[PDB]
């Protein structure tokens, strides 16, 4: 679905 | 009698018009209506909400359902219903005061007759559908709207300005749209009940406007992945009960707000990927932070020692910028740290000892800084970690014990530090390995059997260290194996003769050791290798033809005793630094064998 309202998953 | 036999007829004429191949209304085809799965009615035994949610009931909007003299209330989220909305299938609505069409099959346009047709709307979603066209300007004459739901669609255009004519709005969602390029519309600051404003992905640029000061009540403002610049505005730090701000990747530049640290209701703060310069503010009481990611700023000076107030902080993401100092000693002792990654910043000084204190540590992530010391050997017991990436710092001494075999421990990386010491067997314990990454140390001894054992294993990596004994046949095993690499160390003995384990072996890296023996033939029936260096050993004997076999990126077996003939397939002049240093070898051309 749709991304939710929340922070960045990214990381090293 | 009389309501209970009207809402089973227009319930059953609007079933009519819906497949369920899941037979979620099995019970509308001897009870009252008011007990049928989805429905509820009030005291007068009249419906008054229909709830269909996750019902896989397939069609067109079910307008019958409308004829419902007292139906307020009609969820159809996550179902198939398709087609498009058409302007007559509301006409009959107007009683609604909630309508959930999210996550459904709708093509087309919002019909402009709309909030005529639902003027009592007070709850309207039609997030995750594939509506286009614009959003209606009518949608400012909403007389008593609380919330708007858009995200999700393939909608157009510009935000309408008029949206800030429905003054009882308390949330506006329209993420993840696809508007043309364009600026928040300076009237949402009209919108002075606003709780939730979520605009992400939409196309926005320029600055967050100034009237969005207004907005007082905000208690989640989410403008990420747009293009908006200029500073992110310092009231923010004035909403008395804001939670959530996520304002990642924009291009806003300037200072993080200076007095941030009193946002006490804060929980969750994401400015990553952005342009910010200066510094973390400090005198932080962020008692009610969870989340705080600045990752992919020109960030400078230190991580505050007030960081360390925020008691519920579980995930820290400060990666790629320019901080520097020492990490607060007490970082971690009293957080349930969750997700830390401090990646690409100059830090310096020792890893704090309790950054897993309340064992909850996953993710161990600082690459490329300079941290100093040893590894706490409260680490060693830290068995909530999966991700641990060390490398590129200033470490040294000796690897906590239990930090080999840790249970979750999927990802190892320790390489270029000066850790010294042998692997324990105790590694055996690490079931959940995949990578073991530690070159460029000072680790000395014998690789230990027990790797062998741990059939996650893709990758072994130990190059440039002072490894010294025998490769364990055990290796040989690891079905999974991927990237086999122990260049540059004193490895001695031979490569064993049985290799069909390595089906999944695509570099072989064993160059600079002290290893004596053949070349295996089974090395050129490795279904995927791609990579072979063998260089500066001992290697004897003649070079496999199996070889052959293989499409290698690298080959290299220079500097060996290998005698015999090249193979036919690397006998042109193009491939001769890859044999180099054989005295015995030479390559067959024109009839006489060459040097
Ligand atoms: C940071 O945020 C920005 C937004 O400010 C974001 O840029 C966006 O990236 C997405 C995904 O990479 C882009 O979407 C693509 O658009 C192009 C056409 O312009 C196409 O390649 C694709 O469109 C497809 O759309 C349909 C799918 O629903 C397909 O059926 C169709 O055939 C197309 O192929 C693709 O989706 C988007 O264009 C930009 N948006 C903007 C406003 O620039 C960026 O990715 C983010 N950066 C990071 C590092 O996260
Ligand atoms: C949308 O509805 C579908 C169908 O009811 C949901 O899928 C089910 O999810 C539950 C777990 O919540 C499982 O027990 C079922 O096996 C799933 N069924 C199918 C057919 O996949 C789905 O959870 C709903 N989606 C959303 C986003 O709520
Ligand atoms: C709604 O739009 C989406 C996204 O464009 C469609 O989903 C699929 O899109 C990809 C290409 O991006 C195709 O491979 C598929 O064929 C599409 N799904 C299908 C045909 O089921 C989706 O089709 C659209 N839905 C409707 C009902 O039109
Ligand atoms: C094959 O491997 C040898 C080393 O085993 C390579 O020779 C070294 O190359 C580097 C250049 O980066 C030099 O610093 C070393 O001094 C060289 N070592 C020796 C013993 O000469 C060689 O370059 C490799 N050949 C190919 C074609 O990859
Ligand atoms: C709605 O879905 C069904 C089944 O996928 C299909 O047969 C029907 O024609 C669809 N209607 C429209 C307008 O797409
Ligand atoms: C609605 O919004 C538009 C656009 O900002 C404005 O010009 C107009 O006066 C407003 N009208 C009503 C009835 O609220
Ligand atoms: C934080 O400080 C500024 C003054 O520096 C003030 O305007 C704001 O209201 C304060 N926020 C809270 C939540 O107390
Ligand atoms: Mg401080
Ligand atoms: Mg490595």
């Amino acid at each position: 679905p749709i991304p939710p309202s929340a922070p960045s998953k990214r990381h090293n | 009698m009389g309501s209970l036999n009207q809402d089973a007829t227009i319930l059953r004429q609007a079933k009519l018009g819906l497949s369920d191949p899941a037979q979620s209304l099995s019970s509308w085809s001897d009870v009252t209506p008011c007990k049928w799965l989805g429905v509820s009615c009030d005291a007068t035994s009249n419906v008054v909400s229909v709830d269909l949610s996750s019902f896989m009931l397939v069609g067109p909007f079910p307008s019958i359902l409308c004829h419902l003299p007292s139906l307020h209330s009609l969820s159809l989220y996550n179902n198939s219903i398709n087609g498009s909305l058409s302007a007559d299938d509301f006409d009959t609505c107007h009683n609604l005061i909630s309508l959930d069409l999210s996550e459904n099959l709708l093509v087309g346009s919002i019909p402009k007759s709309l909030p005529f047709n639902l003027p009592n709307l007070k709850f309207l979603e039609i997030s995750g559908n594939n509506l286009s066209d614009t959003i209606p300007s009518s949608f400012g004459e909403f007389r008593k709207l609380e919330s708007l739901n858009l995200a999700g669609n393939f909608l157009s255009g510009t935000i309408p300005a008029s949206l800030g004519n429905v003054t009882t709005l308390k949330e506006l969602k329209l993420a993840y749209n696809l508007f043309s390029p364009s600026q928040i519309p300076s009237q949402l600051g009209n919108l002075t009940e606003l709780q939730v404003l979520w605009l992400a992905g939409c196309n926005l640029v320029g600055p967050i406007p100034p009237s969005l000061s207004r907005l007082t009540s905000l208690v989640n403002l989410d403008l990420t992945f747009n293009q908006l610049t200029g500073s992110i505005p310092s009231w923010i730090t004035q909403l008395k009960t804001v939670e959530q701000i996520e304002l990642f990747n924009n291009s806003f530049s300037g200072e993080l707000p200076e007095s941030m640290g009193n946002m006490t209701t804060l929980k969750r703060f994401d400015a990553s990927m952005n342009k910010l310069t200066g510094k973390i503010p400090d005198n932080l009481n962020l008692l009610n932070l969870e989340s705080l990611n600045l990752f992919e700023n020109m960030l400078e000076g230190p991580l505050p020692e007030s960081i360390t107030r925020s008691k519920t902080l579980s995930e820290l993401k400060l990666f790629n910028n320019r901080l520097t100092g020492v990490l607060p000693s007490q970082l971690g002792a009293n957080s349930p740290l969750q997700y830390v990654d401090l990646s690409y910043n100059r830090f310096s000084g020792e890893i704090p000892a309790n950054v897993c204190g309340e064992g909850k540590l996953e993710y161990l992530i600082l690459i490329d800084n300079s941290f100093s010391g040893e590894i706490s050997n409260n680490l060693g017991k830290c068995k909530s970690l999966t991700r641990v990436r060390l490398s590129n710092n200033k470490l040294s001494g000796q690897i906590p014990h239990g930090f080999w075999g840790l249970p979750r421990l999927s990802l190892l990386e320790l390489s270029d530090n000066s850790f010294t010491g042998s692997i324990p067997k105790t590694i055996i314990g690490a079931k959940n390995l995949s990578n073991l990454r530690i070159s460029k140390n000072r680790f000395s001894g014998s690789i230990p059997n027990e790797i062998g054992s741990l059939n996650g294993i893709i990758e072994i990596s130990g190059a440039e260290n002072d490894f010294s004994g025998e490769i364990p046949e055990s290796l040989v095993k690891l079905k999974q194996l991927s990237r086999l690499d122990l260049s540059k160390n004193q490895l001695s003995g031979e490569i064993p003769r049985e290799l069909r384990g390595w089906k999944n072996l695509n570099e072989l890296n064993l160059a600079n050791n002290h290893l004596s023996g053949e070349i295996p033939k089974e090395v050129g029936i490795l279904p995927v290798l791609n990579y072979l260096d063998l260089s500066s050993n001992q290697f004897s004997g003649e070079i496999p033809l199996e070889l052959q076999n293989l499409k290698l990126n690298v080959l290299n077996l220079s500097y060996n005793h290998l005698s015999g003939k090249i193979p036919p397939l690397y006998a042109n002049k193009i491939y001769a630094h890859d044999f180099i240093g054989n005295p015995g070898l030479c390559v067959d051309l024109d009839g006489l064998c060459r040097k």
